[PDB]
RNA sequence: UUUUUUUUUUUUUUUUUUUUGCGCCGACC
DNA sequence: ACTGTCTGGACTGGTCGGCGCTATGATC
DNA sequence: GATCATATTGTCCAGACAGT
């Protein structure tokens, strides 16, 4: 059908699409499908012939606050199916940000990157000294882009 | 890596339950870092007497800590009255705190040895009458802040220390008594030079840092001022986090610098295992080095939180206490008699493998401080020893003579009613100068006040909380004698400016100990402002001044010298008084000491290491050792690996 | 560089000084706040000369002191890159040696002294030649050339002044008569 | 604990797998995928991306490790 | 920026600082205060005494036979010239090759040849 | 019966001196 | 070019004292 | 039973403005 946006709490997105697609499984509401990405905070993607149907699907739950009035081309969210490496898209020589890991808040040069063990190597910046360390690559985040 | 820790503790509560009747009711075993805990609801029938105790500590090979079921607690008012009532009145009970996690409680008294018993039985009868299991440290007699901040420190944080003590315990006995393939050992820093020391022990199961330092002459140099980083070895163990323990030899910036470092960026989250006082000392020179680095305005390479990390990773061990710190190797401390907690590291690799005697700084002469170096071992092969004075020509003058210099130097500056000031080090020298002149002033050769500014008080309230850890006659003063030699009266501490401009505005004559050998910074160079235009005064130098410093300055014989005054413009000091150097006093073993350490050790060792020192000096003091007593030895530079077996 | 200038300024004369001379209190307050200090533009300012002219006193609100516009002369000493200089070695270090030049000593490295291999003597505080053979000591008669200038501080001392020995005609009296000596 | 299947991309609370019948669950996995309908957009892009999955409707994962 | 604004500069020789300086010690020891001046002053005076190499009076006729004798110098490097008190060609050489003109060796031996007499 | 690589010396210590804001209500001149 | 309409704003100074108010739902 | 992210988006006077 069509995707539409609604706008949940932020890091609570799985149990409100849980609870949204227990309700429509329970009432039989005209729901095709939905999709909540981990890396989207406080958004989920549902799909339905109208909005009407997403609009009385969310109510009723405290965590739903609303459906954004507009429909998403399918272009726009056909790269969030496709499964890709969280290090693939990454080359050495610029700098990143570690969100998570023993090292959070620490900007960070990526060093060495290897798709098969899904871990990149990164160099900390304020280190008085080069002490390369081993990190997911979910956990990094590109903060600029330089060779 | 896989692990067995689960079976090996089956194994040994299967043992217990054979061993001990059932009556105690055990329920439940588990490792707290590298002793044994038991948990028991009848510690009455465990602990009738220290045989049981000490037949399983025998057996097991471990540490036993018995500890009563968290089920049966006494209320804490209850407990503290309790133990206030049979421990005897002698012993001056200060402060007492409880575990409600784990049983235990932890006893401050001012004569631990009352609260402890003759052989352990007054602990035994406190955790029976009160099912409570006791833990007794000592109140200094001098309030020390390190101290009481590491104490609130550990007693905050109950539970992340038993969590990581846990995790450490879990780790350590993750398999049983294994005989390594082969042995290594690499020295990132400290080998055929002076700070940064670093040594690794590499075998095939574990990995074992040891001294992990800093230095501080080549601290504008990045790749000399730290140890080496780009060792593949040390990038491998860091990386997988296969680095089992750090051992720090003793509390000095070359030994412990780098340390706070590793828990800065994560590098580390196993255990330190030093002595309470080298961890105090160090905790107190760190957090001085960093204080210094931000004054210079330079960025400061760690922070005070990554000291208290550090303070929160640190397990203490004795002096000749063994314990298990890795599944191949045993770790014991020896007396070192450098400084206060100074110990020689003595690792037993193995069931009699190998074993290797780290010595770092000591000395193997007696002093009016420590007791000399232990010269004894169970068994060695190979020793890693010092070279800071291993010179053929190093020869450093004998204490008595020096100390007799120094005594009449001192009085006659008192008889003519001048000021004695000696720029001395935070912890080590100054010390014993100390402990020199309250011998002095005993028999009441000089009854004017001895003033200590800086560090010098944190350092000796630091020495008064840790008397076992001191020389024998030192030990039978306080122990059997009621007279403490730190406690005299002469020994005054200057609170503000306020009392150091008292100081020195009044015409009384009086000696002054500072905290800045180099007049570099602290109250020192104050005091040598003003009492310089002063004839009748004196200043004495202890210890070696380097290039480029006021205090090297003023030693070379300048009588004045241009500084920056307060408002930007250039100030003439007039050193009108009195200057003299008695460099006799210095910590570190002479050339004769080296090679009589050497001829007198117990067993030989097959091989010795000479390391932390000069190039030069470290090949002369090999070839000499090899010259005179056969023995095979090696000098070898930093990122050099050396397969023992 | 010796420099002489004449300079206007508004000086400041406080009322303990009203009874003195104008001339003397404005000198004397000159003294107490240009004299001893750095100046970016003008350099090392070494003493203040005399008061030339003296303009009549200006009151301000919230000061009783007097304001009034002065001309005096200062004596100042400037240190200009790629000068050549000639002074008296006055510190002897491990990593160079100072020359007394004026108000401020300049620095020489280890190895601008001369166009030799010349290492360190601790035992006499002396830099001894390999093949040169050359010798220097305290109060020796030298010539040098800046190359150095640093004026980040309005502090003489954290100043530091850079000079070299490399080129020809730079060094000891002694030695530069030896090079003409061979012309 | 909820686990996805390493073939089927499916999460399920017990150790059969209802789709696959596989012995190999992962417990770590983000972006949730709910398909109520086979024939929905979403799921036939996830068809042609991973071929075990949008089979059956009921939760998904994008990826498994 | 010394003041408010700069009237006048002029370079001076050596000999002429330490009599400026020797004024100011006299000044100073007027004072009541034992000390004339501070370090940097008392430095300069010494330095310029252990190297007074010609009279004031003698600095200043050199400096203005060295004004009225060519047009391209200016008063820095005359003063210079005249502290230095060279002797032969590769002094002026080696002074002269970092400045603004290269001087060919006819007029560096007139200067050597005027600046010749009243000297030490 | 066979092509296209290069080569050497100068920067020092184990460290140091005092409740803000928000709004309401009553009241005085 | 007039005429009714929409929008923005400021609402006398000081003083006295009192009386509340400054987190919450969901895992681990 | 302890902690952690998140927590929603009164009338009148004067100047500017569509309407006729
Ligand atoms: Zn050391
Ligand atoms: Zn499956």
């Amino acid at each position: 059908g069509k995707i539409f946006t609604v706008s949940v709490t932020v890091g609570q997105e799985t149990t409100t699409a849980n609870l949204i697609y227990s309700k429509a499984k329970t009432y039989n509401l005209p729901l095709y499908a939905i999709l909540s990405p981990s890396k989207v905070k406080g958004y989920i993607f549902i799909e339905a012939p109208n909005k009407s149907a997403v609009e009385e699907a969310i109510r009723g739950i405290r965590h739903a606050k609303r459906v954004l009035p507009g429909e998403i081309p399918f272009s726009e969210i056909e790269h969030f199916l496709e499964e890709k490496p969280a290090v693939s898209g990454f080359e050495p020589g610029d700098i990143v940000e570690l969100i998570a890991g023993p090292f959070k808040g620490e900007k960070a040069k990526v060093v060495r990157v290897d798709e098969s063990k899904d871990e990149i190597v990164v160099e900390l910046v304020s280190s008085v000294v080069p002490i390369p360390v081993t990190v997911r690559g979910e956990y990094v985040r590109l903060i600029s882009k330089r060779q | 890596r896989e692990t067995f820790v689960d079976d090996i503790l089956k194994e040994i509560r299967e043992i217990i339950v054979q061993m001990v009747p059932r009556e105690a009711g055990i329920t439940d075993v588990e490792f707290e870092g590298p002793e044994l805990v038991i948990y028991v609801k009848n510690p009455e029938a465990m602990m009738k007497d220290g045989e049981l105790i000490k037949n399983l500590a025998k057996v097991l090979k471990k540490r036993i800590s018995v500890r009563p079921d968290p089920d049966i607690l006494l209320p804490p008012e209850k407990a503290e009255e309790l133990i206030k009532q049979l421990v005897p009145p002698e012993a001056e009970i200060t402060n007492i705190s409880f575990d409600p996690s784990v049983g235990e409680v932890l006893i401050e008294a001012r004569k631990p040895g009352l609260v402890i018993g003759k052989n352990g039985e007054t602990l035994r009868l406190i955790t029976q009458k009160v099912h409570w299991a006791p833990r007794v440290v000592r109140t200094p007699p001098i309030q020390s802040q390190t101290i009481y901040s590491i104490r609130s420190i550990l007693q905050t944080e109950s539970k992340d220390r038993r969590k990581f003590l846990r995790q450490v315990g879990r780790n350590i006995y993750r398999k049983s008594e294994y005989k390594s393939r082969w042995i290594r050992i690499t020295g990132l820093g400290g080998f055929r030079e002076v700070g940064r020391s670093a040594l690794l022990v590499q075998t095939d199961e574990s990995y074992v840092l040891v001294d992990f330092g800093v230095n501080i002459a080549a601290l504008k140099d990045p790749t000399k001022a730290y140890p080496h980083f780009d060792a593949p070895e040390f990038r491998y163990v860091l990386d997988e986090g296969l680095l089992d323990a750090i051992i720090i030899t003793h509390a000095a910036l070359d030994h412990s610098g780098m340390l706070p470092y590793l828990f800065r960026y994560k590098l580390f989250d196993g255990p330190i295992y030093t002595t309470p006082p080298t961890r105090d000392l160090m905790t107190l020179l760190q957090q001085d080095f960093i204080e210094i680095q931000h004054m210079n305005g330079v960025e400061p390479l760690y922070r005070p939180k990554d000291i208290k990390e550090v303070i929160k990773h640190t397990i203490t061990l004795d002096y000749g206490e063994v314990r298990d710190i890795a599944p191949d190797i045993r770790l014991t401390l020896h007396n070192a008699g450098h400084i206060l907690g100074s110990s020689i590291v003595h690792l037993h690799i193995g069931n009699g493998l190998h074993n290797i005697a780290i010595t770092g700084d000591f000395k193997f002469i007696p002093t009016r401080l420590f007791e000399p170096a232990v010269s004894r071992f169970p068994r060695l092969e190979t020793l890693v020893m010092e070279s800071t004075y291993g010179g053929s020509n190093d020869y450093q003058m004998p204490r008595e003579e020096a100390e007799k210099r120094l005594i009449e130097v001192i009085h006659q500056t008192l008889k003519r009613g001048g000021k004695v000031l000696i720029p001395a080090m935070a912890v080590g020298r100054a010390q014993e100068i100390m402990m020199v002149l309250e011998e002095y002033a005993r028999v009441g050769g000089i009854e004017v006040p001895i003033y200590l500014d800086g560090m010098i008080w944190e350092a000796t309230a630091i020495h008064t909380a840790y008397p076992e850890y001191l020389s024998k006659h030192i030990r039978e003063q306080i122990f059997h004698e009621g007279y403490n030699p730190f406690l005299n009266p002469i020994f005054k501490s200057v609170a503000n400016s306020r009392e150091r401009q008292d100081i020195i505005d009044s015409g009384e004559p009086a000696i002054i100990i500072a905290t800045s050998g180099m007049l570099v910074g602290g109250p020192s160079v104050e005091y040598f402002k003003q009492l310089a235009p002063d004839p009748k005064n004196s200043i004495i130098f202890v210890s070696y001044q380097a290039e480029g410093t006021l205090g090297r300055q003023v030693q070379r014989g300048l009588r004045e010298i241009p500084i920056v005054g307060e408002d930007g413009r250039t100030e003439v000091i007039n050193v009108n008084m009195e200057v003299h150097t008695i460099d006799g006093f210095s910590g570190a073993a002479d050339r004769r000491e080296l090679m009589s350490y050497v001829a007198r050790v117990r067993p030989r060792p097959e091989r010795i290491i000479t390391v932390h020192g000069e190039a030069h000096k470290c090949l002369d003091l090999s070839s000499s050792i090899h010259k005179k007593f056969g023995i095979s030895t090696r000098a070898p530079n930093n990122l050099d690996a050396i397969r023992l077996k | 560089m010796y420099k002489l200038l004449k300079v206007k300024d508004v000086v400041r004369i406080p009322p303990r000084m009203f009874t003195m001379d104008p001339k003397e209190a404005a000198k004397i307050v000159l003294r107490e706040t240009y004299e001893g200090i750095y100046d970016r533009d003008e350099g090392v300012v070494l003493a203040i000369l005399d008061v030339e002219e003296i303009s009549e006193g200006v009151i301000v609100p919230g000061d009783g002191a007097t304001y009034h516009e002065a001309i005096f002369n200062v004596l100042v000493w400037e240190p200009r890159n790629q000068e050549v200089v000639e002074g008296e070695v006055v510190e002897m270090m491990p990593y160079g040696a100072f020359i007394r030049i004026g108000p401020m000593d300049g620095l020489v490295h280890i190895s601008q002294l001369m166009d030799d291999y010349v290492v360190f003597d601790e035992k006499n505080r002396q830099f001894i030649g390999k093949e040169t053979n050359r010798v220097l000591k305290l109060g020796d008669y030298v010539r040098a050339r800046i190359i150095g200038v640093s004026v980040k501080s309005r502090v003489i001392r954290e100043n530091k002044i850079n000079m070299t020995m490399r080129q020809p005609g730079l060094g000891k009296f002694e030695w530069i008569e030896k090079e003409k000596k061979k012309a | 604990k909820e686990r996805a299947c390493r073939h089927c991309h499916y999460i399920t609370t017990e150790d059969r797998c209802p789709v696959c019948g596989s012995r190999d669950l992962s417990d770590d996995w983000f972006d949730l995928v709910i398909v109520l309908d086979v024939e929905s957009r979403i799921a036939k892009k996830l068809r042609e991306s991973i071929p075990e999955a949008a089979k059956v409707p009921g939760k998904y994962a994008i990826r498994v490790r | 920026m010394i003041g408010r604004k700069k009237l006048e500069e002029h370079y001076i020789t050596i000999a002429e600082a330490k009599e400026l300086l020797e004024r100011r010690h006299a000044e100073g020891l007027a004072e009541n205060p034992e000390e004339p001046m501070f370090y940097e002053a008392r430095v300069s005076l010494e330095h310029a005494e252990r190297f007074a190499k010609l009279k004031p009076e003698q600095a200043r006729e050199l400096k203005e036979k060295l004004m009225g004798l060519f047009d391209w110098i200016n008063e820095r490097i005359a003063a210079k010239l005249v502290d230095i008190l060279p002797e032969d060609y590769l002094d002026i050489r080696v002074i002269f090759a970092k400045e603004e003109y290269m001087p060919t060796p006819e007029e560096a031996e007139e200067i050597i040849k005027v600046i010749d007499e009243y000297r030490p």
